[PDB]
């Protein structure tokens, strides 16, 4: 009765919790997405992440 | 410099400091005024100096003598340019044109003679395809009376005069500057009648007696007057002979006389009101619309620019303005369609605009250096939707799957559910969901082709100085100090092929390892643009070897690779156009704009960080505007790096340059179209040409509606997109002016006109002021004229003019020509020996002026070909028309023997196989071709470049005569086939390389000066010129007979019995076989039929024929209502097939087949022979017409096949339909409408006297030792022999 | 009994995950606080009263931000000045010459192209202007 | 017996604890994404002279 | 059954720390992100 729907009330937390990581995730993955479409054309402001980062070729040599 | 003449036309531009330096030098008082006195300060300083050479002396004598002269009128003063215009176009002298017009009446009085009989076979024609047994009263008064307008019309003694200057100072120039001669006679004055004039190696004096006005010119101000001259007389002369332009000709005539009078009061800054002619056309024709509130808005912007204009000048009286705008208003104001698009071709008749270094300078700085501010969010929109058309376009090609492609982070779920299902998405989803696409990645997935082609590379340009020497290209004469010297080459032919180490992906590297940015020997550098009609206008660009390499490496990776997906109740739809330029693109775009788009693409093709180069490279560096007459106001040589962003450089940059990277913009442009589109709810479809750019917007609509509500209804839509897309565009940082593009529901124009709802209008004077007497060729050369001309005449037949009327048209210039270089010539070689003789005898020079060209003579146009666009035997058709000829008693009867009895010449198995329709002339080919091809392939075998290695030997000559000799000494000859495969053999890629090579004068003299012609080649090279006059001599005065010919044979027959004659040395006595097909206009007969009659003129029992019927009302101006398996094939095994289909399937004939074919792949026997076909043997369209859109051709009548086969067309079909077209169009040429009946009209024909009894041998067993190579070339640029 | 106590006790003392919890967000709290601070110094009132803004590198935006009152934008067009979507007459001496050159370039008759001209030499006024130039439309394309 | 002074005790406070942190967490989420949107619409400016 | 009230009792606390773990790299990976951006002003 007390005991079982404090319990209840204690375990209805954890849904909301996970689900709002999972918001949050996704926003501050819009963020980092934005900072480097911009960094990538602004240009500079760095020490070597410009855009090399393409795999060379099949045509190394 | 021996067999090199002067130029004959002009081919540069017109500066004023070139002029002002040889009239300082020469201290002769003068009127310009310059800009900047930089050139004056610089040369007062060397004379106070002391300095002095050759030039300088002779121009002081030149200039003693004008002083000297001078005295005698004592109220001189100089007129300067284009200040002298009117005087110039109009001046004139009795005295001094004596030569040329005794040689011009002796060509009129030839042409007089003969005119009628050349009326009376024109008629013929006619009377056959039945247009009426006669022409109309005013063409034939035309036709005979053709001499008298052109010598009567009112450009005649300036023509006379130019022509005259121009051909006596080209012969002063090649007779000077071959100093092995040393001894100057200095110049004098020679007195006229009405002027005086004086003629030196690069100064002109011309004074006038009367109004003691004085005039100095320079070699190119004379080549551009003789020009201008010579193109308005022959556009005069044509409107006026033609009775279809009799009120174009007022209004062109009053616009010549307006403007030309603008000249001696305004001045210079009158070329910008005649540039303004061109958009004043369509301001115009916009008037003509059908949505009312569109007439008159590019008029309202044309006009206020005009009124500024003349304004900013000190014209800022109203009345000036009001009668220029009435004149305007007389001059545009028409009621033809067709007739407003010829005033696009005269704007070029006025000469062109001098231009200094300052002005052009200053106008790109003020564009290169601007700050802008720029949005985000449409630039991601723009870069969602790039993403998106390269999804979809790799999405095809391989079948709805993304396996290389890209890898989302936090995509919608509608995007990940796409890329996991494999379906493609449309511009709604990406620009609805872009944040999708911030931070995407793909994957190498598109390869590298280096060894494509050679076009490249070979295609000849120019190199820029390097930076410690940038100051090495102005003479020592006109600088302050004496600059360092100059090393480098100047050529990226030459610099290419003494490269010896090349390599493709090695340049790739340079600029990815990031050198680039560090080279001190990087310099570029703008030149100023010949022939525009702006003062500013354009330039052009050079820079460096390695750069130039590339930026051509990668343009041309892009246009190979990704470049192609970019491949451009009842409704319908409805459509208005839009037009704008694309120039100043390339100084708008910018590294912040463009690198979200060049990183994709350096990300899908591998190379990290390259498709940025040019932004990189020019944000560092200084330009500057380089001519030899526009030196820099310095003291000393300085480095680059310290001038100031002052009077000839730029500074640091920050856009582009016009011509690089236009694939990639033109390509990351688009997305913004198609979100504007999105935006406004429509549907479009682009277009790009050059320079210009048409986007016509689409909208469905029911289909009772009326045409008014609809076409309403789409203009309307238009007009909102575009007042969007300007939005858009704005805020990426472009610029699309308000009043500068034409947003219109009629007409767009592109490439070759100016299309108008479904029907182009016509340009058909824009050849006939092109037609000119000679022809840009190193040497001077009559068949070359005379080809030139006859093919710009046929140009100008099939956009609308007369036909009849051009064919004597060409024959009088033909004459005229002939008689110029026989008798006013500043070549050398001309002897007493065949001038004399020619000169005196005079139907002599009618019968080779006459006959035709493929048979002896020098007239380039058979009379087929102004009907047909190609004719199918040149022999035949020759024959044919010199028996027309004959039976009109145009030419006497024994020609034919003479031409049949002719001497033949010396070839070779490789030049039949070469030309496989020729004759066995004698000495008919071309100098500059001859000579081209001899120092292509010798500079080509003296090469160490790596890419072509084992391609060129000194036995390649000899391996070729060996191989056609194979090819064809069969027991039958078939030229065709042996062409075919000598063209697809490793011989045809060779001479294919060696001809896309493009030599000029500069490579010519350098490889002669090296060594590389021989005294005996260029004797004989010089001398080429009399030998074709001997040979024709020699040939029309040849007698013999040949009792086996009656003029009333087949011209088949005949043509065989010639070939089997010419070559005779050869054939000995063995069939040719295949190639020649009967004559158009000697086997069709035609027939109007109309309310009641029938056919019965050709119905005597001849009942095969073809059908064409026309019905209309009020009309023709406006309208109211194989394994093949998907591969790198195109490398060279589509040759390998190719050649083996065209030899055949024989018994044992597949071994050579094999061999040969394996020579260029690497196949097997049973691979090549099931990856190849199978055929029978060994082995509409429209023009310009405005009737074609109502004909209902039929020809279920003639589908009879003779040697009893459905085959290929037996007869070539189409030029029956096509001779049938061009009849019912000249029928309707000049009139309205199709009148109350209706005209139907047979085509009947009879082609049986020209048929062959040929037997289809099973095939023809080689008699020779094939040996070819012994060892094969595995260069991979060649047909390989190791792809596969 | 003894399982009960044990694991009561158990959660009951490591419960202190909850305040290393609130470390976290409270920490989290002070890291986007400067976030926010930074993006709203990066600008004040411009032409909307907010529109951050960056540059190449820091200090080269001088030359675009006062002419905070940045510079002048796009000027935007509608059906009060002619431009090339429509032809609105107006003051200039430009307007005159183009309505006389489409009552040229109009198909009604001699007389009725004089009487237009006539009337137009002394119409004046901007207003009386467009209100010409309105019944012209409908007097030409009828 | 000994049950109930802890059970009762630290079974109340995690009531206020976890709703308190849940609220905490839901109000930050939402300072987040005004920051993402603004920084979601942004200008660039570009020089004249490419290196002064 | 009040002595068997122990198994959400003890996954609560299982799930709670996984939640520790994942908002702990979600601080520091706003922390790094401020960082980055925190240069980019003046
Ligand atoms: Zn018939
Ligand atoms: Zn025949």
């Amino acid at each position: 009765i007390s005991k079982l729907e404090s319990l209840l009330l204690l375990k209805g937390e954890v849904e909301s919790i996970k689900k709002q990581i999972n918001r949050q995730n996704i926003s501050i993955s819009t963020l980092e997405g934005h900072l480097s479409s911009i960094m990538i054309a602004i240009p500079g402001l760095g020490k070597d992440p410009n855009d090399p980062t393409a795999d060379v070729e099949l045509n190394p040599d | 410099n021996q067999i090199l003449y002067p130029e004959v036309h002009l081919d540069s531009p017109i500066v004023t400091n070139k002029i002002v330096a040889i009239l300082e030098y020469a201290r002769v008082p003068h009127a310009y005024s310059l800009e900047d006195p930089t050139l004056c300060q610089n040369i007062k300083h060397r004379l106070k100096n002391g300095f002095s050479n050759q030039m300088i002396i002779n121009n002081v004598e030149v200039g003693n003598v004008i002083k000297s002269k001078l005295r005698s009128y004592p109220a001189h003063s100089h007129i300067p340019y284009p200040n002298c215009n009117q005087d110039l176009f109009n001046i004139e002298d009795k005295e001094s044109t004596r030569k040329i017009r005794e040689l011009l009446k002796k060509g009129n009085s030839l042409y007089s003679k003969v005119s009628d009989k050349v009326f009376q076979c024109l008629r013929d024609t006619n009377s056959r395809l039945g247009l009426g047994s006669e022409l109309r009263e005013d063409i034939k008064e035309k036709i005979i009376n053709l001499g008298v307008y052109m010598h009567s019309s009112q450009w005649f003694e300036p023509f006379l005069f130019w022509f005259t200057v121009k051909t006596e100072m080209r012969s002063v120039i090649k007779s000077q500057t071959h100093t092995c001669h040393r001894r100057r006679h200095t110049p004098v004055f020679f007195t006229g009648s009405s002027v005086e004039l004086l003629i030196s190696r690069d100064l002109v004096a011309i004074i006038s007696k009367e109004s003691q006005h004085v005039y100095y010119l320079t070699f190119e101000l004379v080549l551009m007057y003789c020009d201008v001259i010579e193109g308005r007389l022959m556009t005069e002369t044509a409107m006026t002979i033609d009775a279809r332009y009799a009120e174009l000709l007022g209004r062109v005539r009053y616009m010549w006389k307006l403007i030309d009078g603008f000249f001696p009061a305004l001045g210079n800054p009158t070329y910008q009101i005649v540039a303004m002619l061109e958009p004043l056309s369509l301001a115009y024709l916009q008037l003509r619309d059908i949505t009312v509130e569109l007439r008159g808005a590019f008029l309202n912007h044309c006009f206020t620019e005009i009124h500024d204009v003349l304004d900013q000048n000190g014209f800022s009286d109203e009345g000036t303005y009001h009668e220029l705008i009435e004149a305007l208003d007389y001059i545009f104001i028409t009621d033809d369609i067709h007739l407003t698009g010829e005033i696009f071709s005269f704007f070029r008749s006025f000469g062109h605009p001098r231009l200094e270094a300052v002005t052009a300078a200053e106008n790109v700085r003020k564009y290169m250096n601007q700050p802008k501010v720029i949005v985000y969010e449409t630039l991601m929109k723009g870069h969602a939707i790039f993403c998106g058309i390269i999804i979809n376009g790799y999405r095809d090609r391989h079948g709805g799957s993304w396996p290389p492609l890209t890898l989302p982070l936090h995509a919608a779920d509608t995007i990940r559910n796409a890329q996991a299902s494999g379906e493609g998405l449309t511009h709604e989803q990406c620009v609805d969901n872009w944040k999708s696409f911030a931070g995407v990645r793909f994957g190498c997935f598109m390869p590298l082709s280096l060894d494509s082609d050679l076009t490249m590379y070979l295609k000849d340009k120019a190199l820029a100085a390097l930076q410690r020497e940038w100051d090495s290209v102005y003479p020592k004469e006109f600088l302050r100090y004496d600059p360092p010297k100059g090393t480098g080459s100047r050529r990226l032919v030459d610099v290419f092929l003494n490269d010896s180490s090349f390599d493709p992906y090695d340049m790739i590297m340079y600029v990815v390892s990031g050198a680039y940015l560090h080279d001190p020997e990087f310099n570029l550098s703008y030149s100023l643009k010949e022939k525009e009609i702006k003062e500013t206008g354009r330039l052009f660009a050079k820079m460096t070897y390695k750069m130039r390499a590339c930026q051509v490496i990668a343009e041309n990776l892009i246009s190979n690779g990704i470049g192609k997906y970019f491949k451009d109740e009842t409704y319908e739809t409805v459509s208005a156009f839009i037009t704008t330029d694309l120039k100043k693109y390339c100084l708008n775009w910018r590294y912040e704009t463009i690198s979200l788009f060049a990183q994709r693409l350096n990300e899908i093709y591998g190379l990290p960080s390259f498709f940025q180069w040019l932004h990189k490279r020019l944000e560092t560096s200084v330009l500057y505007v380089s001519d030899p007459h526009c030196p820099p106001d310095l003291d000393a040589h300085v480095p680059l790096c310290k001038v100031p962003n002052d009077q000839i450089f730029i500074k640091y940059p920050m856009g582009g340059i016009e011509g690089y990277c236009q694939k990639l913009w033109t390509i990351s442009t688009i997305p913004y179209l198609y979100l504007a589109a999105y935006e406004s709810g429509v549907r479009i479809a682009s277009l790009v040409q050059g320079d210009n750019q048409t986007i016509a917007v689409t909208k469905r609509v029911p289909s009772t509606w009326p045409y008014n509500l609809k076409k309403r209804e789409a203009a309307r839509v238009t007009r909102d997109y575009f007042v969007i897309l300007r939005q858009r565009l704005h805020d990426i940082g472009h610029h699309l002016k308000a009043n500068e593009t034409i947003v219109s529901s009629h007409f767009f124009v592109y490439s070759k006109g100016i299309y108008y709802d479904g029907l182009l209008v016509s340009q058909s004077l824009k050849s006939i002021a092109r037609c000119v007497f000679w022809s840009e060729t190193i040497v001077d050369e009559t068949r070359a004229a005379c080809s030139n001309i006859a093919t710009t005449m046929a140009k100008s037949i099939e956009r609308g003019y007369d036909r009849y009327l051009a064919y004597s048209l060409n024959v009088l210039k033909v004459i005229q020509q002939i008689l110029i270089s026989l008798g006013f010539t500043i070549n050398s070689t001309m002897t007493r020996d065949v001038v004399i003789p020619l000169l005196t005898n005079n139907d002599l020079l009618i019968r080779m002026a006459l006959l035709p060209a493929p048979i002896g003579g020098m007239n380039y146009l058979n009379m087929s070909r102004l009907f047909v666009r190609n004719i199918g035997d040149p022999v035949t058709s020759s024959i044919a028309d010199l028996k027309r000829m004959i039976l009109a008693s145009l030419m006497p009867e024994e020609t034919l023997h003479q031409v049949m009895t002719q001497q033949p010449g010396d070839s070779s198995f490789l030049d039949w196989a070469s030309d496989p329709y020729s004759a066995n002339l004698v000495c008919v080919q071309s100098i500059t071709r001859l000579l081209k091809n001899i120092t292509a392939r010798f500079v080509l075998i003296h090469s160490p470049n790596p890419m072509l290695k084992g391609l060129f030997h000194d036995d390649s000559k000899e391996e070729d005569e060996r191989l056609a000799a194979f090819l064809m000494d069969r027991h039958i000859i078939v030229p065709r086939a042996a062409h075919e495969i000598l063209d697809h053999s490793v011989t045809g890629a060779r001479e294919s390389i060696a001809g896309m090579l493009d030599t000029t004068k500069g490579l010519i003299r350098a490889s002669m000066r090296k060594g590389g012609l021989t005294s005996r080649v260029i004797t004989r090279l010089s001398n080429y010129d009399y030998e074709q006059f001997r040979a024709g001599m020699v040939l029309l005065t040849g007698r013999k007979r040949n009792v086996l010919i009656d003029k009333e044979s087949c011209s088949v027959q005949l043509a065989r019995a010639l070939r089997s004659h010419m070559w005779a040395r050869l054939a000995r006595g063995r069939p040719i076989y295949g190639l020649e097909v009967p004559d158009v206009l000697e086997s069709m007969r035609g027939h109007l039929i109309r309310r009641h009659e029938t056919c019965v003129i050709c119905e005597c029992g001849s009942v095969n024929y073809g059908w064409f019927f026309v019905p209309s009302g009020c009309q023709l101006d406006d309208i109211d209502k194989v394994r093949a398996p998907s591969r790198s094939l195109r490398s060279a095994v589509r040759i390998a097939t190719v050649y083996s289909w065209a030899y055949g399937d024989d018994d044992s004939s597949w071994n050579e087949a094999w061999l040969l074919a394996r020579q260029r792949a690497n196949v097997s026997l049973e691979e090549l022979r099931v990856i190849t076909p199978i055929s029978t043997s060994t082995n509409s369209g429209t023009s310009l017409v405005r009737v074609a859109r109502y004909t209902t051709i039929s020809n279920d009548n003639l589908s009879f096949v003779i040697s009893d086969k459905k085959v290929d067309t037996n007869f070539i079909y189409q030029q029956g339909m096509l001779l049938g077209l061009g009849v019912l169009e000249t029928l309707f040429r000049l009139e309205k409408d199709t009148g109350s009946s209706n005209t139907v009209l047979h085509l009947h024909v009879e082609t049986d006297c020209c048929v062959i009894p040929m037997i289809d041998h099973p095939r023809i067993p080689s008699s020779r030792k094939l040996e070819l190579r012994a060892e094969l070339c595995t260069n991979p640029l060649i047909y390989d022999n190791a792809p596969l």
